RNA sequence: UACCUGGUUGAUCCUGCCAGUAGUCAUAUGCUUGUCUCAAAGAUUAAGCCAUGCAUGUGCAAGUAUGAACCAAUUUGAACUGUGAAACUGCGAAUGGCUCAUUAAAUCAGUUAUAGUUUGUUUGAUGGUACGUGCUACUCGGAUAACCGUAGUAAUUCUAGAGCUAAUACGUGCAACAAACCCCGACUUCUGGGAGGGGCGCAUUUAUUAGAUAAAUCCGAUGAUUCAUGAUAACUCGACGGAUCGCACGGCCUUCGUGCCGGCGACGCAUCAUUCAAAUUUCUGCCCUAUCAACUUUCGAUGGUAGGAUAGGGGCCUACCAUGGUGGUGACGGGUGACGGAGAAUUAGGGUUCGAUUCCGGAGAGGGAGCCUGAGAAACGGCUAC
RNA sequence: CCGGCAUCGCGCUCCUAGCCCGGCAUCGUUACUUUGAAGAAAUUAGAGUGCUCAAAGCAAGCCAUCGCUCUGGAUACAUUAGCAUGGGAUAACAUCAUAGGA
RNA sequence: CCCGUCGCUCCUACCGAUUGAAUGGUCCGGUGAAGUGUUCGGAUCGCGGCGACGGACGUCGCG
RNA sequence: GGUGAACAGCCUCUGGCCAAUGGAACAAUGUAGGCAAGGGAAGUCGGCAAAACGGAUCCGUAACUUCGGGAAAAGGAUUGGCUCUGAGGACUGACAGUCGACUC
């Protein structure tokens, strides 16, 4: 139409926000921000419709202009803030803090993380090259720029920041044999060991990954992100490690904690 | 207003194209500039899309004209419109514009080329033992102005910027102006 | 010179000719040396697309089009307008209440630079670009006769 | 539930249709109707016409207050203390909503591309020189609404004039080095220089140059670039580089002087990236019609070159040149009681028919056409004309 | 159902590259076929769930049903066009006889 | 059993002089509102330079 | 000779003429030529007479047809002056020199 759309109807809504069909006409639409607003999380969801410490929109306005609501390091009071992957939202008054990760069926999971793994956060790199009078910076998918890069950090990579130095502390060199985890399509949720990455001139590059036991799968590069160097993690996994089960699977777990209790 | 849209136009095959739409702004045009030579040096602003600025100069006299056999860019008065690529017409009607081909004074030029005390002399015969400089823009300095060609947009940027005309373009041009 | 054919002076943007301190092996398109670029994808720059004279801004090696998009193979249909062919994408469609295969096909016009050749019914090979004209968005990366 | 039944005959076996049979998230209507849950409802005809009323306005501790009010009420110094209605300023009104008229490779769906572009805002990072002969900043303008007052008009958020008074409205204008380097350049000693002093933020445009290899001291990206970016010479009557607003006070005298000072914010300028997007754009795909076989092209048709315009590619437009583009694989033309799609009904399978409609995309606001503001509109709960 | 082998396997220098050595680049196209990715939800199929059933909905269930636990909110389909991997039976195109072959 | 002409009633379509008629479109040409851009234009309105002149005047500064 | 498509009309050169009985006046009716407001064939047997159209370039061109035409159908636009630009040639030694009357 005639300039941007500023409603969002909830069946338009992204179908990882699990959010219900009666519910009303719109979604919280969220706003413009660091991450990429199809696969984020307003705050609104992450108050009303997981932690429940409100029930309406207005109770989620009193959580957030009340400043409790501190995202990565800093309070952000909008509600249709696109909180994603590896945003770390801390509360004061709780003294609880929380990380946002994919599950293994595509969803979003808040898990919690001690004050020593929430002070600082992980992402990838968007692309690194340079700026005025030289001085080179790179770009990450959470949006952030920083500038004099380690002159070994490349594109895809994988860099941890502080809060307070609010700098790179170390990175993760996005290569064969690092474990990853999808982070969009079918596959996303799923950890694994990337086995092998072949590249194809002119089109996406293809990531084959094995899971901790067995299974084998591919994605795209825009979709994979390293966590940690070799098998072991740099974060704390949910409470499934990462692994994808089959439906089957899935089945015979709840019969077996049917039948153990 | 005027428009830029393909939906005027046929189609590929030569068949006429229902219209389905009414004109939108973001394929609008505006009415070019005919930018003049003249004295009383006029650019305007022009609100474009975004809320940037546009310079439409409507007409100049003074331009900015690089010397690159030399490396040297000097600001210069423009003499006049000699031979346009396109257009007898545009040169009969003297507008400024790209690839036009204008003619310079030759002052800023002479007076930056007298120049380039024992460190003084010393420097000049360092230099002036690779002198070339062609005869065919050495006549041109001895006529008192030279060919230029305008490689600006004027009625975009709103300058008369350019370079002087060296080698197998000068020739050609040259060896059409007679 | 036989290139230099228009009513204005061809010659490729932000290449200097006449230079001062000029050397054979510095970088092409510096130093005035002609520019061209390896439009990459494994196809080769070709050998006079290297050392021609044409100036052509609308060439996939020397002028200011870069080859992006998606790639067709075709075949040449007709060589008769200046600088450029229209390739035939002959092909099958499927009719899916019928099981069946119907040829379908199109013609799609596409840039040659002066470097190739083509002939009428030569297999071409051609990749997307910006627009260049109002059908062309093509231009032509090989040719096989 | 993958189905048949009555009718040509004196009777028979058929081809064959007629009629029966069942559904419709498919409408109308007729008869009838006690309870619960659920919930379409001026689309088809008239994208015909509209009385009335409403549907878009906005206030924080943080842009502007003794202009007139309310609450505090004064040791009668200063506040306008605190609540603020009106008004200026800023922002939104370009979303929502309604409809399906026009539109049949067009919109639309899947899939690309932008290295061919603009994008208020979010988020993150970022920013010297304003002149002083680069040898540390150099000065503070009235008028305007609301109010008061005088009025025309029959008249409308019609309208002239006087008197007042602000700014984060408007308009000026202080500038943080070594100048790193770049070009001139007195004389010295001869210079490969010392150089004494004279010219250089960031954006805009133009131009030069660099942006590095291969086996017997080279350093970013791409699948692909003269890319990112640097240096240079300039260039602009330069948009810009803060005359803004909040509280909480609280270490310590240099002249003990609200004194040396100092943090947390609000707003705002510009650049890059991100995001919200847009706009173009590649491939393939749409119903009936040949009693629609040629259509396009002087006046843009197809392409080339140069330019103009656009935010930007492009015959989008102009000048010149070429003679091309589509078609029996159905162009062009015509019909459509035709917006496209996700989908709906029916279904053994395959299909047949439908899809105005609440989700996405497009298009319109009586019919056309043209523009202001603005980041965003060819807006119609904006204007101009017929 | 298949890995790898050898037989009368044109070579590979380079990443994947053995405790001299498996399984390495470029130097005919397609279709077909397998697998993978991306694939908007709503609709449909379909898992869980005693809204009392049911159409539905996406909830809700168990603690001593005392200052909280366990949570779910699956999965499929998505023909055609595009991208990517394995095969070469079947089917079209082009074509070693001038050798301008290796 | 049955074919056709003729006579009559009714329905439907056809040809048909009438430069037939109406509605709606499309093209060329004529006229052309209006807006946008442009050239001149200059109603008034801003240091109100200077005459060192008595709130005034002309030279007025350019915008 | 000029214009012009032109042995059209109009004007001039060589050559030839001012020969047609003259003076005054400008009344009616005439013969020949024009022009008229508003209307536009009502006039009259009848558009008789007059007016209108008229060259050229570009576009467009119906019914009917013996398929040759109708056709210069009908219906539109342009045309001056002056200053330019472009294209079309000849002779001589893909270029150079010399010349060139015209047409678009
Ligand atoms: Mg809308
Ligand atoms: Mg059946
Ligand atoms: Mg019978
Ligand atoms: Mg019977
Ligand atoms: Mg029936
Ligand atoms: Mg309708
Ligand atoms: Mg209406
Ligand atoms: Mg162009
Ligand atoms: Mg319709
Ligand atoms: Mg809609
Ligand atoms: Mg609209
Ligand atoms: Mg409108
Ligand atoms: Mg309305
Ligand atoms: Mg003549
Ligand atoms: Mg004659
Ligand atoms: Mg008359
Ligand atoms: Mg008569
Ligand atoms: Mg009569
Ligand atoms: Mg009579
Ligand atoms: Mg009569
Ligand atoms: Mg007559
Ligand atoms: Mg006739």
């Amino acid at each position: 139409a005639r300039g941007l759309k500023k409603h969002l109807k909830r069946l338009n809504a992204p179908s990882h926000w699990m959010l219900d069909k009666l519910g009303g006409a719109f979604a919280p639409k969220p706003s413009s921000g660091p991450h990429k607003a199809r696969e984020c999380l307003p705050l609104i969801l992450i108050l009303r419709n997981r932690l429940k410490y409100a029930l309406t929109y207005r109770e989620v306005q009193s959580i957030l202009m009340q400043r409790h609501i501190m995202v990565d390091g800093k309070v952000r009071t909008d509600k249709t803030y696109p909180a994603g992957f590896m945003d770390i939202i801390s509360i004061p008054k709780t003294g609880e803090n929380y990380r946002l990760l994919y599950d293994t069926k595509g969803r979003f999971r808040l898990h919690s993380v001690r004050d020593e793994d929430a002070k600082f956060k992980l992402c990838k790199v968007r692309s690194v090259q340079f700026g005025q009078k030289g001085i080179p910076y790179l770009n990450t998918y959470d949006g952030r720029t920083i500038r004099y890069p380690d002159p070994l950090i490349k594109a895809n990579d994988t860099i941890k920041l502080d809060l307070e130095t609010n700098k790179i502390v170390d990175f993760i060199k996005f290569d064969v044999g690092n474990v990853v985890m999808v982070t969009g399509g079918r596959n996303t949720g799923r950890v694994g060991v990337i086995k092998n990455r072949e590249k194809h001139k002119g089109t996406f590059e293809t990531i084959h990954v094995e899971d901790a036991q067995g299974h084998q799968f591919a994605t795209r590069l825009g979709n994979v992100f390293t966590i940690g160097k070799g098998t072991k993690p740099w974060v704390s996994l949910p409470k499934g490690k990462g692994i994808k089960l089959t439906i089957i699977e899935e089945q015979r777990k709840r019969d077996a904690a049917a039948q153990a209790a | 207003g005027i428009s830029r849209d393909s939906m005027h136009k046929r189609r590929a095959t030569g068949g006429k194209q229902k219209a389905w739409r009414k004109k939108r702004k973001y394929e609008l045009g505006r009415q070019p500039a005919n930018t003049k030579l003249s004295s009383n040096k006029t650019v305007r602003r022009v609100r474009v899309r975004g809320g940037n600025v546009k310079w439409r100069a409507l007409r100049l006299d003074t331009g900015n004209f690089s010397w690159g056999s030399e490396a040297v860019t000097r600001k210069t008065r423009l003499l006049d419109v000699v031979y346009n690529s396109s257009n007898n017409e545009l040169v009969r009607t003297q507008t400024l514009v790209k690839n036009a081909i204008v003619q310079v004074d030759a002052a800023p030029f002479k007076q930056w080329y007298l120049t380039h005390s024992n460190n003084v002399q010393r420097k000049l015969e360092k230099r002036q033992q690779g002198r070339t400089l062609d005869s065919h823009i050495e006549e041109q300095f001895s006529g008192g102005r030279l060919l230029a060609c305008i490689s600006s947009r004027p009625g975009q940027c709103g300058r008369a910027d350019g370079y002087i005309l060296e080698g197998k373009e000068l020739e050609f041009y040259m060896r059409k102006l007679q | 010179m036989a290139e230099q054919t228009e009513k204005s002076f061809l010659k490729q943007p932000k290449v200097f000719l006449s230079t001062k301190k000029a050397d054979k092996a510095k970088r092409p398109g510096k130093a005035g040396n002609r520019f061209w670029k390896s439009v990459g994808l494994g196809f080769k720059t070709p050998r006079e697309a290297i050392d021609g004279t044409y100036i052509d801004k609308k060439c996939p090696f020397t002028g200011t089009v870069a080859i992006r998009g998606r790639i067709i193979a075709g075949t040449c249909h007709s060589a008769k307008m200046n600088r450029t062919i229209i390739v035939r994408r002959n092909y099958l469609h499927f009719v899916k209440k019928y099981q069946r295969y119907e040829k379908r096909h199109s013609n799609i016009p596409a840039h040659i630079s002066p470097c190739f050749r083509v002939k009428e019914g030569d297999h071409v090979i051609i990749g997307q670009c910006r627009p260049l004209s109002k059908t062309v968005r093509f231009n032509v990366l090989k040719v096989v006769p």
